[PDB]
Parts: structure tokens; C-alpha cells; sequence
RNA sequence: AUCUAGUCCGGGGCAGGCUGAAGGUGGGGGAAACCCCACUGGAGGGCCGAAUAGGGGUUCUGACGUGCAAUUCGUUCCCUUG
RNA sequence: GGUGCAGAUCCCGGCGGUAGUAACAGCGAAGGGGGGUGAGAAUCCCCCUCGCCGGAAGGGCAAGGGUUUCCCGGCAACGUUCGUCAGCCGGGAGUUAGCGUCCUAAGGUAGGGCCUAAUAGGUACCUACCGAAAGGGAAAGGGGUUAACAUUCCCCUGCCUCCCGGGUAGGUGCGGUAACGCAAGCCAGACUCCUGACGGAUUGGGGUAGGGAGAGUAGGACCACCGUCCUACCCAAGCACUCAAGCCCUUGGAGAGCCGUAACGGUGAGAAGAGGGCGAAGGUGUGAUGGGCCUUCCGUUAGGAGGGUUCUCCUGAUCCCUAGUCCCCAUGAAAAGGGAGUCUGGAACGAUCCCGGGAGACCGUACCUAGAACCGACACUGGUGCCCGGGUGAGAAGCCCAAGGCGUCUGAGGGGUAACCCAGGCUAGGGAACUCGGCAAAUUAGCCCCGUAACUUCGGGAGAAGGGGUGCCUAUCGUGGUUUAACAAAGCCACGAUAGGUCGCAGUGACCAGAGGGACCUGACUGUUUAAUAAAAACAUAGGUCCCCGCUAGCCCGAAAGGGUGUG
């Protein structure tokens, strides 16, 4: 379940270049879809995924998306921007 | 005091085994029941043999292998 | 040599590394067994009379 | 006031060693706020970012010394050799050579008629009987 | 990734036109596939490191044409 | 069985030697005990090489001490 | 002496002489038994022995047909 | 590095945190000159793993 | 982007059918050993033609054809020919078009 | 038994040269027995040789000898397809 | 009543003296000037120059360390000096894969059973499983972008596995005599076969990296006079085509000889010669009117506009594939995973074809690879790795210089510099008188040619010994290779000789680089070993010789099951 929008430096220009999310979740350590929860918690297409292992030990995931959804608009709507 | 040479091959370590692996395999008779006929299909070396063997089909089909014999070739049947 | 240069090839991987049980990184990989958490062939923990001086 | 950064960025951006690059010694004012890949790039076309060419070894001489060597003779005679016989000239390759020219000259002369069959067996045999030496020597023959 | 065996020491520059030069690594040679009983060097199927689904075309139209040549079969048919 | 003349052509080389057994698990090379230290020979020790005790030992010894020359009917080259 | 020479001055004549003998055995040329001495057979290994062109393996000896 | 997630795949007490004093705390103790004693270096210790 | 190019165009002359090629190259060292034999090229050049579109059996069963002319350049045109046997001719059309922006 | 001893399995390496056994071929001397020469041939627990290619540590009882280090450094040796 | 202390080479804590003494040398590096920052500068920064390394101080890759990576701000210690600086401290950020996981050897384990009183004991048998980040194992690269990682993110070309949608060869096709060639049905099997899969030596052919040559195109250095050198000139995978050996298919018919090799050889069992087939590496098109490379100019915030990026040749890998041939008392791993062949049953729809569509867990992914990132208690000349330009030159030898890196193998400055020590160079004359001992040190040394004893195991000894030449330049010539290339010419290119002239003490000018000979003893030799006092005659050796023993043997090990010499 996804717990938090990271704002790093790195991240900002993600979300502005390629319209990409970086959201790190649960360390559920089985996952098929992180896709399928965006969209009932924020309607929107998913286009790809990753994953990450931080040695600070939390689970980072590049979500990205179909150019029909701007993902700046729904980091507005959360509200860091 | 400690034991001897011959005393050491007593354990049966990994000094004294033999790489059978690389060996064709047991040379030993098949057992059979009545009679029957054979052809020599080849010939293998076998390291720790100093002796060549034979690769032999049976009839029933079958696969062994006998210590090879003075003037026998492939092909010819036993 | 038997000087220094014996602990020269020392940087290989540790022959006990962290058996999961007791926390201690004493797992003999190349026995197959913990010489500490006992986990490998007692069932139960190994525990004996003389853990430290009576 | 350590700027690196920029130092080696210039590297990377040109594929060069990083001593290989050198900063105007005027503009260190107008470099220090480069922050970005970008920034380096848009500097170095603006001339701040020097960039050092690569050098090379300067070759006239040894053309001149090769072309000394190669036509007449120089310096090539043999007290003048670090080593051994063979060592500069594999004999073995040179027979390789000398045997192979000699049998494709012959052969062409069948093909074409120049000698007959018995001709050229008995040619043949003493080539690798090592009788003949030079492809000159070995055509000299023919005409007996 | 140290030093290794898998794949040949390959590099880049003849039919080329840019400027760059690398390295790369390419797995080993096949051969026509695996077992033995008339050890004979066979023919005419073929064997590449990959596998263009060509049905046939990596097998003679002969009755046995995949299996091997007429010195050692006609012990079946 | 095949091998005939085996052992015709002579080894030359203890090269020959250790790779005729490189596979069998016979010890090689074979060491003899009579220059080894006395802590893990019964023959070991002494300064001067020398036979410590008559070899020959009644059948009833026991094992690791039976050494030698065991149970011969007669020695001498003829 | 030939063949005895080619390990140098080792080892010793009287071995080398042995070893000499022996080994000519090997490389005199031999009679097929199978398709005829026509081509020459070789010693793959003790007992192992054909011709290019009979293609028959057989049993030998150690260093004989 | 092909570490195989025993010991990077935990992270924490293993694999994290050599960390330094949180700042505000300081305050709030008003210690003189607050340490975590457990400080640790890679060059001169050998974590026991 | 590549500049300077050259094309050529072989007309192949065989029995009543008259057969042209397209095919070009980028450093002016492909042509020579191009018509080293072209042989292999040319037949694989008209299995191509057959594969591109259509037909068999138009000049394949050609046998060992007896290499070409030498080449030749006057308005630094390479020209030449290539005959081969009987009732089978091709010829060489070399042009060197500068691609431009 | 991460060192060392040994073994097994699977892997990684030995820049360049030299020497030239067997065999092959052609000359030449005599019918012979066969012999000499030329080349070809490329076998060998063979030879020289790359500080750090790699190995060992030989003399300098050479420096250090409260170290570069609880066994080294520089010189100075022998091995290198087994 | 733990009871009174100077010790017990007492214990523990503090601090003495030797004392600002040793050391901060020794393993071939080295800095200098000018400017800036900041309180503070030999030590930090900017510029220029200079020296050193340069088969490693360079480049890329592990196990390990675990943030050592990057950004921002700092200096009490931490740094062998200092210090504005750092791998140090303090504030923040940072690794993505449809292109390890699977199987298996040495073996191991866990269970069922054979013993053990029991066991956390052994276990020959059976079963199940673990066992490689260099074994095998489906499939991608190219460019391009951040301070920080990338075959993973942006674009194009793909590609593989599986699953859908449509037609298509197919179930009912095909050419030739053939070698075989190809859009061949489907799914259930069942069996069998066919690389995967295995050593060393030696040699050829064919390739490719890297390089050079010349002209040309733009830029820089050059300059007392010449005009020369360097600079950039070039693009993968996949996709289409392609061939050199080898091995096969017809025809063909040859020896008193023919074919052919580098060599060995092939030849009536069909050689020769003709036609063909299967068919590496590579190469060529495409991708690629996109980028990349240099560069001109205007703009100079912001950007904007052009040019070219060619041609002809050469050598050339320890980097590949492709072949022969030799060696063995060594005969040089097995699975999974693939593919095919044959026979049975099934339904008629139906693909190993193409076209469109969909998907492809989880986890490794930062950095360093070592004169500062690992270990040796340290920012340690110890070890642990592995792999990879020119000239001179056989060379990965030495030298110097390319690429790159460094002036941190981290303390420095003064001086006519005493002695002395360690590294060196050189010494007239005598030349082993020193000396246990010629220890040390010296002398020779590369190369070509000539020439080479006694003895012997006839193979060597043997670079035995000894002698002679070796430069530079002006010409030449021969040989061979190479380019579409019988030869032969042309350009190239290597090699090997000849003549002539000429300089110096010196002509393997440095560097690199045996002193040799004779008599005798011992050990046959190569080999191995006393890590950290010993390398040898000590051990092993090839061989002779004897002993035991017919497998339920012999030999040896345990408590027992039995184990191993025994896949004999």
C-alpha cells in the first residue's frame, strides 16, 4: 500500500521530463501490480514500473505515465507543487 | 606414535578413492539365462584398467561392457 | 610466509557467517552446520554444562 | 573555493583526460556558477571552457629515417642486428614462400601447354628435393 | 565479468563510419546436435545460436534426412 | 585379453610413473620408512641406516608391526 | 642410433637400447588384417589399432597388431 | 555489488546507521557535548557483519 | 548524416528479357571488390529481384559467369561490362550524386 | 584445512628466441649390402632469456634490525610446455 | 573484624628523567613563478611552465569493506607538518533490466532402514533435496540525457518466450536422377537419435583490433632560415546477400605413372578434369537526409547561420574460425535445456508463415581495487588477483615519448656541505702479496662468418676453445611478399647481400648484454623439502630383487553396520 510522495531534487524533474511518479511503498516483497493501486486511488493509466532497494531500507518504484495523464496535475492535487 | 603410511589408507579418504567417473563403467559379466548373440559396436579406453574394453549390443538390447579380447574388431558378432 | 603475508589471503569469504538463529555470525557454510546456534543437526539448541567458568 | 566540478565535467563532456583541460584565466568568475551538464555545455561553445587538443608524436623525422632505411640501404647491414640469424627472418617462412611460387609458375605452365605431363613431374619432384634455389634459377632450366 | 570464456573477443571498427571503438562478447559456436552411434559427421540441417522457427529448412527432405546419412540405418525400416 | 608386451617398453621417466597411477589410487611416489623419523616408522630412526630387528615375524603379530619380508618360504637371489 | 637420441644423452644407452628395439615394432609397417597392409595402421593406445581404410577398430597388443 | 540480499537486503541494526546525533535532542538535554558512543568507521573496524 | 553516394545501375541483358538493378554504396572501395566476382552478387542481386516481387527461373540457372570488362571512368563515370558464356550480357552504370541537404 | 599439507572437481596462465630426434624428399658413390650430402620435417620431464609475465628465495651473513613489516628491502640466482 | 605495607621483576591510576633527543632519509618523482580565497598559506585554489610514470602510478573488471559515491557547510581532534582541504566532521540525496534465480561434479544433507543403551554417533542400501555471481544455461544494441547510477530511464532499429485476433502452406503441396532446396498441418503420446560435452604439441589458410603511407579538406603550432608536424576525416546489433577449407553428389576414366601438400600423403575401394550441394569468420547494403567529428561566423541575455567530414595504398595482432598432422601404460564431466527422426491414438481445422494485438515475476545493480578504499592492530615498500600505442629495438628486455595519471608513495627551509654511514663513479704503479676462502668487485658479453680438443652412454660435450668483420653516408643489386595481379612491369613493403666515399680513441658507441680453462671427489640428471638460522650427498625417480595373495583372497580401518585396494 502506498505510503508516501518522495520530493527529492532528483525527483522534480521526473515528474516534469518524463511525466514519471517516484513513490516508495510497502517492503510487501511480492508484488505483480503496484500499477493497480494508483488508479483507484488517483484515476489514472500506468505505462511502467521498477524497482528499488534503498539501503536505508524502504522500496522505490518509477512509475510513469501515458501522456494522456499529466502527472504534475495530481502532484498539485496532493500538493507539493 | 602416529600411525603409519599403510595405517593412513585405513581411513578411506579422499586419498585412496579412485575417479570412477572418468572409467567406462563395471566390466563385469551381464547375467543372461539361455543363449544369445551379440555384435561389437566399440572400443574405449578405460584409465585405471590397463586393459582395453568393449562395448557390446545384445540382441534383446542391452548394454555392457567385458574386458576387450585379442582379435576382435566392431562388427563382428559374438 | 608464516609472518604477515599469512594473513595476506585473508579476504575471502568468512568460513562462519550469520546463522539465522542466535545472531552470530558463526555459520560454517563449509560444514553445513552452526558451530553456535546449533541449527544444522540438533533439533534442539545447543546448550552445554560449561558455558562459561562455574 | 574548490571547484572541481567543473573540472571534471569538462572531461566527460569531451572525452578527454581531465589534465588535458584548462579554465580561462580570466573567467573563473563567470564559470564558478556552472552547476549543471548543461552549464559546461553551454560554456564551452562560449569559449571559457577551453579545451586542450589532443597532441600526437611529431613522425617527420623517422618518415625521412624510414625512407633513409628502406631505399638504399641504411644502417640495414648485419653489424648492425640485436638478434639472431632467423631471429628478423623466419627461414621456415621463407621456404613456405619459395616452395609455393615455384610449383603455382609450373602449374600455370601446364595449364597453358608450356610443358608436358613427364615435364612436369620430374620438375615437380625436384622442387621439393630442393634442387632448384630462385624462381629466376628454377625458369632459367626450362629452356635447358 | 572476470576474464572468462563466454563469448569471443570481438571488437569494432572496419565497416564503421563514426569515430568510437569498443568491445563485445558473444557466446560460443554450436554444432550439428548431440548424441552417438554411427559417429558420423552429418550434414545438411542447420544449427545456429538462434533459432529462426524454419521448419524444414533445418531438415532434409529424406526419410530419416535429419537423423543421418545411409552408412549406418537401414537397421530399422 | 588384449595387452600383450605390456610392460616391454620401459617407463624412462618417473614422469611415465606418475601418470600411470595418476588415476588409481595407489600412493605415489611410493616412500620407503626405513630413513623416517622412528615417531611413525617401525624401521625409523638411527643415525646408521641399518635393519633394526630381523624382519621375519612370527604369524600371530600384530597389525601395523608386520613389516618386511612377511611369511617367506626363502630369500636369496637363487 | 637414430630414434635412441632423441631425449639427448639421458637416461642411459642400455635403456635407451631397449627402448630403442621396442619402439620400432611400432612404426614398422604392418599388414591390416582386415582390408590389407595397403594403407598403415596406427597405435591410438595399448590394443587399439586401424588402418584410414578398413575403418575397423580391433583388439591389438600393447604396441603390436 | 553482487551481494546476495542477506546482509544489504537487511538494513537497520545490519547494514545502517552510524549515524549521528539528532540535533534538536541536543538542545532538549542541553548536554554538554552529546555522542552516540556506538560510532563506527569502515577503515578502522570490522563490523561483525 | 552520410554525404556523397554512389549509385549503380546494371542492366542485365539474358534472352529477350531485359533485367535492372538498384543498389549503391559509401566508400568507393565496395565497388572493386563488389565486381571482384559479383557472381555471388549479381545471382544473389537477381534472387533478390525474384524475392522482391515475383517469378522464378529468369536468368538463375547462369553457370560459372567469366568475371566482366575492366572498368572504365572518362567524366569520372565508372563504366565497364560484363558478359558471361552466350545469350547472357549485363551492363555497368555508375553514377556519384552528392547528397546534399 | 580463508594459511599451510594433500587430493579431487571445475577454471585461468607461461612475451621471444634457440637447438633440431624420428620420418619424408632429392641428389651423389658403387648391381648389391647400403653410405655421404642437401633440404623438408617439427618429437623432447632439452637450452637462453621479460624487476611486478609468473615461481622459488641463492650470495651479498648487503640496509633496516626500539622496521616500510612480530620476517622485509635492494642487490645478487636458478625454473619457465612441464 | 575483609583490619595497620616499601617492596611481592605486585595490580591499577597519575607523572617523572633520558628531552624537543630519535625519527618525520634510504625502495631512483620535483617543482618554480605569478594571481585568488580566507584570520592564518611551502602544503588549499586559478594560470603557465617543468619533471616523473607510462605491459604500469593507465584502463576495466571480483570476494570485502557498507556509504568508502555525490552535493552543501565546516575544522577541536582525526591527517606522521600545516591546513580554508580530504576517504574527517556536520546538513541533505543516490543504484530500476521480458535481453542470481535453473541444472549438475567433486561431494553433502534429510528421511526410511543396519548398528549405537542413548544420542546433536556411524551409516555400505533406498528415496528426496542442497551444492558454481569464471561449469552449462532464450533472447539488444546503438547512439542520447543528470553532480551522483545505467546495455534498465528518452528515440530507432530490434530480438526472444508465452498468450490472443486474420488470412496462408498444410490434413488434399512441391523441382530436379540425386546430393538437397522450401511458408512444413494440429495435439496427445511413446521410443530413439542427433551439438550441447570437454587434453596437449605443432603448422597453414582465411579473417579482425590496433596501426601506418599520400593527396585533399579546416585548425594549431610553427620561424635565426626552412617548411614541417599534430589535429578530425567515421556508424553496432538485428535484418538481405555473400564465401574457404572440409565433407558429400553426379559425370568421368588413369601406372611404369599420375594428383597434391608447409609437411604427412591421395590414387582402380575411382586419381585427374568437368559440372554441383551442404555450407565459418568475416565483409558488403540497410539502420543512418538521425546523431557523432572537427570547424567558421554572427550572436554574445537568449541563442542563431554555414562548411566540410574524401580518395588511393601498406603492414598487421598474444584478438577470432578453419583446417589439417603428431603425442598418450595421462585419452581428457556429467545434467538439465534444445532440435530432429520413427510408430500409435485423436478431432478437422490449421500452423515451427507472416500480419495485427497483449504480457513477461522476485532479487543482484553506488563506489574501490589497492604505494590511502581488502587483509596484515595504521593513510603499512607484505600479500590477494585477473585481463589489455610509436619509435628504438627479436622482443611484454632496457630508454624515451604517445593515451591517461601524478608533483600525497605526504612534513619542510638554510648552508663553501666537517667527520662519518649507506648508496655510487674513478684511481697512477705492482697485480691475490689481503684473504680460512678471489668474498667482493672487476673482465667478457648482442650478432654474422670462419673455426672447435680429450672423453663418452655416439645422443653430446659444444656460445668447448680460438680468430675475423660490425659505424655514417652516396649509391646500387638480389630475394620474397602484397595490390582483381602465372610470370613480368607500376606503386608499396619486408628481408639479404655488393661497391664506393667518408669520421672518430672508441663503431652490439648508450642501453641490453657468459669470464674462461684444467685436475679431483660426491650425487645419475629435471624435480622436492627444514615458512621465521640450514636446498644438500636428505627424499622420489627410472631398474633390478624378494615377500603375501586366487576374491567369501590378500591388505589394511571402526563399537557395529561394514569401509575402502573394488566400476579391479
Amino acid at each position: 500500500i502506498i505510503k508516501e510522495f518522495l520530493a527529492t531534487e532528483k525527483a522534480v524533474k521526473l515528474i516534469e521530463s518524463q511525466n514519471t511518479l517516484t513513490i516508495i511503498v510497502n517492503r510487501n516483497t511480492t508484488k505483480k501490480d503496484i500499477k493497480n493501486e494508483v488508479e483507484k486511488l488517483f484515476s489514472v493509466k500506468v505505462e511502467k514500473i521498477n524497482t528499488l532497494i534503498t539501503p536505508k531500507g524502504e522500496k522505490k518504484a518509477y512509475v510513469k505515465l501515458k501522456q494522456e495523464y499529466k502527472a504534475s496535475d495530481v502532484a498539485h492535487k496532493l500538493g507539493m507543487l | 606414535g602416529k600411525k603409519l603410511l599403510q595405517q593412513r589408507a585405513g581411513r578411506g579418504g579422499i586419498n585412496f578413492r579412485s575417479p570412477s567417473w572418468r572409467r567406462v563403467g563395471p566390466a563385469r559379466y551381464p547375467n543372461i539365462e539361455g543363449d544369445h548373440k551379440g555384435k561389437i559396436i566399440d572400443i574405449l579406453h578405460n584409465p585405471g584398467v590397463t586393459a582395453p574394453v568393449v562395448k557390446v549390443k545384445l540382441d534383446n538390447g542391452l548394454q555392457f561392457y567385458i574386458p576387450a579380447v585379442q582379435g576382435v574388431a566392431v562388427g563382428q558378432e559374438i | 610466509m608464516k609472518g604477515t603475508p599469512s594473513f595476506g589471503k585473508m579476504n575471502k569469504t568468512p568460513t562462519h557467517v550469520r546463522c539465522r538463529r542466535c545472531g552470530r555470525n558463526s555459520f560454517n557454510a563449509r560444514k553445513g552446520y552452526c558451530a553456535a546456534c546449533g541449527f544444522g543437526r540438533s533439533k534442539k539448541i545447543r546448550r552445554y554444562s560449561w558455558q562459561n567458568k562455574k | 573555493p574548490e571547484f572541481q566540478l567543473q573540472r571534471r565535467l569538462a572531461a566527460d563532456i569531451a572525452g578527454v583526460g581531465l589534465n588535458n583541460i584548462k579554465f580561462n584565466p580570466e573567467r573563473l568568475e563567470e564559470v564558478e556558477e556552472a552547476l549543471t551538464r548543461e552549464d559546461i555545455k553551454k560554456l564551452i561553445k562560449e569559449r571559457a571552457v577551453i579545451v586542450n587538443p589532443k597532441r600526437g608524436i611529431s613522425s617527420g623525422r623517422l618518415k625521412e629515417r624510414k625512407h633513409k632505411r628502406r631505399s638504399k640501404g641504411e644502417g640495414r647491414k648485419h653489424g648492425s642486428r640485436k638478434g639472431k640469424s632467423g631471429a628478423r627472418t623466419g627461414d621456415k617462412e621463407i621456404w613456405i614462400n619459395k616452395i609455393r611460387k615455384i610449383r603455382r609458375y609450373i602449374r600455370w605452365l601446364r595449364d597453358n601447354n608450356v610443358i608436358d605431363k613427364h615435364t612436369y613431374r620430374l620438375l615437380y619432384k625436384r622442387a621439393k628435393g630442393n634442387y632448384f634455389k630462385n624462381l629466376s634459377d628454377v625458369k632459367s632450366y626450362l629452356r635447358q | 565479468s572476470p576474464q572468462q570464456r563466454s563469448g569471443s573477443f570481438r571488437k569494432v571498427f572496419v565497416k564503421l563510419p563514426s569515430g568510437k571503438s569498443t568491445i563485445h562478447y558473444e557466446r560460443r559456436k554450436d554444432n550439428i546436435a548431440r548424441c552417438g552411434m554411427c559417429k558420423k559427421p552429418l550434414n545438411g540441417v542447420k544449427n545456429n545460436y538462434t533459432y529462426k522457427y524454419s521448419k524444414t529448412e533445418k531438415r532434409p527432405e529424406r526419410v530419416y534426412g535429419g537423423y543421418l546419412c545411409h552408412k549406418c540405418l537401414e537397421s530399422l525400416i | 585379453i588384449a595387452g600383450g608386451g605390456f610392460v616391454e617398453k620401459p617407463l624412462l621417466k618417473a614422469g611415465n610413473n606418475y601418470w600411470k597411477y595418476r588415476v588409481r589410487a595407489v600412493k605415489w611416489p611410493v616412500v620407503r620408512g626405513v630413513a623416517m623419523n622412528a615417531v611413525s616408522h617401525p624401521h625409523g630412526g638411527g643415525l646408521h641406516q641399518s635393519v633394526s630387528r630381523p624382519s621375519t615375524v612370527s604369524r600371530n603379530a600384530p597389525p601395523g608391526r608386520k613389516v618386511g619380508h612377511i611369511a617367506s618360504r626363502r630369500t636369496g637371489r637363487r | 642410433t637414430g630414434i635412441a637420441g632423441r631425449f639427448g644423452a639421458r637416461y642411459g644407452s642400455s635403456t635407451r637400447k631397449k627402448w630403442k628395439e621396442v619402439m620400432e615394432r611400432r612404426y614398422m609397417p604392418h599388414q591390416c588384417p582386415y582390408c590389407k597392409t595397403t594403407g598403415k595402421v596406427v597405435r591410438i593406445a595399448s590394443g587399439i589399432w586401424y588402418c584410414r581404410k578398413c575403418e575397423t577398430k580391433w583388439a591389438g597388443l600393447a604396441y603390436t597388431p | 555489488k553482487h551481494k546476495s540480499l542477506g546482509k544489504k537486503l537487511r538494513l537497520g541494526k545490519a547494514l545502517k546507521r552510524n549515524s549521528p546525533i539528532p540535533a534538536w535532542v541536543i538542545i532538549k538535554t542541553q548536554a554538554e557535548i552529546r555522542f552516540n558512543p556506538l560510532r563506527r568507521n569502515w577503515r578502522r573496524n570490522n563490523l561483525k557483519v | 548524416m552520410k554525404v556523397v553516394k554512389y549509385v549503380l545501375t546494371a542492366k542485365i541483358d539474358y534472352d529477350g528479357k531485359e533485367i535492372e538493378i538498384k543498389r549503391s554504396f559509401r566508400h568507393r572501395k565496395n565497388i572493386f571488390e563488389f565486381l571482384k566476382n559479383a557472381d555471388s552478387n549479381l545471382k544473389g542481386a537477381l534472387s533478390e529481384y525474384a524475392k522482391q516481387n515475383k517469378v522464378k527461373s529468369s536468368d538463375l540457372p547462369l553457370n560459372e559467369f567469366i568475371t566482366c570488362g575492366e572498368i572504365e571512368e572518362e567524366q569520372g563515370v565508372m563504366r565497364t561490362e560484363c558478359k558471361g558464356k552466350e545469350k547472357v550480357s549485363v551492363k555497368i552504370e555508375v553514377q556519384t550524386q552528392k547528397i546534399a541537404k
